[PDB]
């Protein structure tokens, strides 16, 4: 059996080894075009590294504005990490938070701040105990919470947090959004994803379903930081991009056979639409409420 | 101390003001739209609002006759309030004025307005317009406001 | 009154630089997202506004033209068409103002 | 009068070994004679110290002074030899490092004054000095806390020597 | 209207363009061009009687080297000695303030004498004379910024180079030299190797009445 920590770097090495495998892979300097068809600044042509160039950096070739605001990125209509490396001469446009259809900027927040959250779980309960992640459901942002599910300890089947454990998840929370990490994104084969997270059966459950579902068995793993995730989609660049975060509320799934599985709520808000006392303590009491997929 | 006081210290005098107030309503009602500074397109404002009532009265009234032939200086005007802006008007009540602050005059600085007659034929000014309904913030409240409505 | 001294480097700079003195940061300045450019929250975009403002200008030179001469204001409303469309059936008793361009995607 | 400004523009410097950090770009520019007084052009340039060039270009956008516009277009004129031939990677990748303003070349007119008595107008020109250098700007200086005011009053206090003996 | 007019050493065009021949790097009418080839040689020798072509090529690529030697080095009389005037300036102008870092390695065949053209008479009294000459070599670049970080190429590494070279001479000139006036590059020619930087191309900047139009 392996520690907490060795777990940790093994996991790392892992993640570094396959993007020095990729970097390789690119080996000498290539340029792309890449067309900005955004309603503003239209018709504007990078010329951009392949597989090294981001997002990110049309942004910041563009203006600040642009990098500030820019929350995720359509190339060639579909969703892009605003920090994944940009492969073929494709079309972009920058989408942020006051769109006319923020739809996908909010799942990729919304994905983020749960991972987030699983992060803050694994890293918060003891080493006498035991914590397994099991996956965070695709729950959509009218409900009004991010839920992340999570195999407890049979010592803590009968354990139930307090105000003051959840205060502590927030306030780890709040540490990592202060820390400012940012979401570092690799596209990755099937079976390197299956060694990253041999010692987690849940994991290679659901990284076989996203291999099943993708013709290439390439999945998507995310990482802050020491923490690595697979994920459904893209994500937001930066942690610091969060502005109010609260982990709300826990609680037991219906069937406890054969094994209890916890789903921590909780709710978020970036700070391009931070929100008042009042209305914020209304979202709070919401997020605390059930929610179910 | 001027606790009270609801008319700004314009011009020369009560004479200019009034004079001023009449030409910039003058050039509102004529051309549907001007840009002035902010001051005079509030009391002028004001006086537009005051004298769509009086078209709203009508041309039959020999007291909104008088109010126009005053108000207006050029009495081509006075068919076009009487006959355009009241029928535009017949149906709202009293929100018959759009005022937005335009940044700044290129010469002294001067706290911009522009002042338009709802309707119009012109184009269009650049309103401000608030969040749209998807964003993540009203997803959120909407959702709230859903549980509420099946709450009760 | 005169001055009994002359005020030194080091007052003057004490007064001349106060923070009272220096500009104050502006925290309202946003994109205005219909054209990417610099605006203030609480005014309108100027690049917006001379938009705006160039076109009413050609539409009221139009006007002009068809009125021909002061003293004219008509009794009835006024629609603008452009090129490439008929009057409606809704702008039938109102004066036509023809403009040589298509209609801009702004003005509906 | 002297053009120095310039010549630090003209400088040249060695070719970098593979092993040390990136030094990062630096763009010097000047506008000079301006019908502006350096006061007033030193409010605005200590407006626009240290921001970054998005934000000074913002800020002197919506300033509402002649001085700020001519900033402005003096701001991105060098941006725009900064990335044009000074091989800046990004436009939006700079900062203000130095922006002060200089007394430039007057001129005496007379200002005639009551009875026969008259003084002398100075017709106030002024240059604009800036320097740009390529990366984020710095992080503002965090302010003391009361641990370092502690630290150094112990610090003091530890540095106490018997002073007028062996 | 005064006597005194501009000594030109050069001009700027070349008399009758070698047109390089398609496939020529791909692959490891020729009386007609042979004979105007060697009509310009019958007056070059006529105006000199000690000019050998089979003892050129080595001499041009002798002016080659040292010329971006000098490049190297910065060394800008002997760059107007051993190279002509309107090759001077699209050759030290855009590397006034960058260090370039050239080095020669090898050359993978001789060069050859492909063109050989002279002037007419009536260029102001002056006769000039012009031999294009084919170059593929192997060669380093490496070229760095004011600041002395890289801008273009590696600097160990070296790769093939292929080029038509056309040299210039004023034979009128009684001190006239064979010197280095242009370079014609094939337009079939393979792309250069790519910058290390990444450039934004802007867009239409458009004034507030225009439309952006695609
Ligand atoms: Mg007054
Ligand atoms: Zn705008």
């Amino acid at each position: 059996q392996l520690s907490p920590t060795e777990l940790t770097e093994m996991r790392n090495d892992l993640f570094n080894k396959e993007k020095a495998r990729q970097l390789s892979l690119t080996p000498r300097t290539e340029k792309i075009e890449v067309k900005h068809v955004g309603k503003t600044d239209p018709g504007t042509v990078f010329v951009m590294n392949k597989n090294i160039s981001t997002p990110y950096s049309c942004a910041m070739h563009l203006s600040e504005w642009y990098c500030r605001k820019s929350i995720l990125a359509l190339v060639d209509g579909q969703p892009w990490d605003m920090y994944k490396p940009l492969t073929k001469s494709c079309e972009i446009k920058f989408l942020t938070f006051k769109d006319c259809d923020p739809g996908e900027v909010n799942k990729a927040y919304w994905r983020s701040c749960a991972m987030m959250m699983g992060c803050v779980i694994e890293r918060a309960f003891k080493d006498e105990y035991m914590v397994n992640l099991v996956r965070a459901p695709e729950v959509p942002v009218i409900s009004g919470a991010f839920c992340y599910d999570v195999v407890l300890d049979s010592k803590l089947d009968e354990w139930m947090p307090t105000k003051e454990n959840l205060r502590s998840f927030t306030k780890d929370a709040h540490a990592l959004i202060y820390k400012d990490l940012p979401f570092e994104t690799l596209e990755v084969e099937a079976k390197v994803a299956l060694e990253i997270f041999q010692h987690s059966k849940y994991k290679v459950d659901f990284i076989e379903e996203k291999a099943s579902q993708n013709p290439e068995r390439i999945v998507k793993l995310h990482r802050i930081g020491d923490f690595i995730d697979v994920s459904e989609g893209p994500l937001i660049p930066r942690t610091s991009i969060c502005f109010q975060y609260e982990v709300s509320a826990v609680h037991n799934l219906q069937p406890t056979q054969p094994s209890l599985i916890r789903r921590f709520q909780g709710v978020s808000l970036p700070v391009h639409l931070r929100a008042h006392f009042t209305i914020w303590d209304k979202l709070l009491e919401r997020s605390r409420k059930m929610v179910t997929e | 101390i001027s606790h009270g006081r609801v008319f700004r210290r314009m011009g020369l005098g009560p004479e200019s003001r009034i004079h001023l107030l009449r030409n910039l309503l003058t050039g509102l009602v004529r051309h549907e739209r001007i840009e002035a500074p902010w001051a005079r397109v509030d009391e002028m404002r004001g006086y537009a609002e005051k004298l769509i009532d009086y078209g709203k009265l009508g041309d039959t009234n020999e007291r909104a006759m008088r109010m126009a032939d005053f108000w207006l200086t050029e009495k081509d005007l006075i068919p076009k309030l009487f006959q355009v802006l009241a029928p535009r008007y017949k149906d709202q009540t009293g929100g018959y004025t759009r005022m937005l602050q335009i940044p700044n005059r290129s010469l002294d600085r001067a706290k911009m307005a522009v002042i338009e007659y709802k309707g119009n034929c012109l184009p269009p000014l650049p309103l401000p317009r608030r969040d749209s309904h998807l964003t993540l913030l009203n997803q959120l409240l909407q959702g709230l406001r859903q549980d509420l409505r099946q709450s009760q | 009154a005169a001055p009994k001294n002359r005020r030194t480097i080091e007052v003057n700079r004490c007064r001349r630089r106060n923070p009272q003195k220096l500009i104050k940061v502006k925290n309202n300045i946003d994109v205005c997202p219909e054209c990417g450019h610099l605006k203030q929250k609480h005014v309108l975009c100027a690049y917006c506004y001379e938009k705006v403002c160039k076109e009413t200008a050609e539409i009221r030179r139009q006007i002009g033209k068809q009125e021909g001469g002061p003293f004219k204001a008509p009794t009835i409303e006024t629609v603008v068409l452009y090129t490439g469309e008929t009057p409606s059936e809704q702008d039938q008793g109102k004066r036509i103002i023809e403009r040589d361009r298509k209609r801009p995607s702004w003005f509906t | 009068i002297s053009r120095k400004w310039e010549k630090k523009n003209k400088i040249v410097y060695p070719p970098q070994l593979p092993g040390e950090p990136r030094r990062p770009a630096e763009i010097y520019h000047c506008r000079r004679q301006i019908k502006y007084s350096k006061d007033k052009m030193w409010y605005l340039a200590k407006l626009i110290r240290g921001m970054s060039i998005d934000q000074a270009l913002a800020q002197l956008e919506f300033n509402d002074k002649k001085g700020a516009k001519i900033i402005k277009e003096v701001l991105l004129e060098a941006q725009d030899m900064a990335v044009r031939d000074h091989n800046v990677e990004f436009r939006s990748n700079l900062y203000i490092a130095e922006s002060t303003s200089g007394r430039g070349q007057c001129l005496k007119r007379i200002r005639y004054h009551g009875r026969g008595r008259f003084g002398i107008m100075e017709k106030v020109y002024c240059h604009y000095f800036v320097k740009l250098v390529e990366g984020p700007p710095p992080p503002p200086e965090p302010p003391k806390t009361a641990v370092a005011h502690a630290k150094e009053y112990i610090q003091q206090l530890r540095s106490r020597t018997i002073v007028h003996t062996l | 209207k005064s006597d005194r007019s501009i000594h030109l050493a050069c001009t700027a065009g070349i008399f009758d363009a070698y047109v390089p021949p398609e496939g020529d790097a791909r692959i490891s009418e020729r009386m007609k061009k042979t004979m105007a080839s060697q009509v310009s040689i019958r007056r070059i020798k006529d105006y000199d009687a000690n000019f050998k072509i089979k003892d050129f090529p080595e001499k041009a690529k002798d002016i080659f080297i040292e010329a971006h030697l000098c490049l190297n080095n910065s060394d800008h009389d002997r760059l107007h000695t051993l190279v002509t005037e309107h090759c001077f300036p699209d050759m030290t102008w855009d590397i006034k303030y960058k260090t370039v870092r050239w080095s020669f390695v090898e050359s993978l065949e001789p060069s050859h004498v492909v063109q050989v053209r002279c002037s007419s008479m009536m260029n102001q009294g002056n006769v000039y004379g012009q031999i294009t000459v084919r170059m593929h070599t192997r060669q380093t670049l490496a070229i760095y910024d004011r600041f002395g970080r890289l801008m273009y190429g590696q600097e160990d590494v070296p790769k093939d180079v292929l080029e038509y070279v056309v040299f210039e001479k004023q034979l009128t000139n009684p001190y006239g030299s064979w010197r280095m006036h242009t370079k014609i590059v094939p337009p079939w020619a393979p792309p250069k190797q790519p910058i290390l930087k990444t450039v934004m191309i802007p867009g239409p900047q458009l004034k507030p009445e225009e439309e952006y139009e695609e």
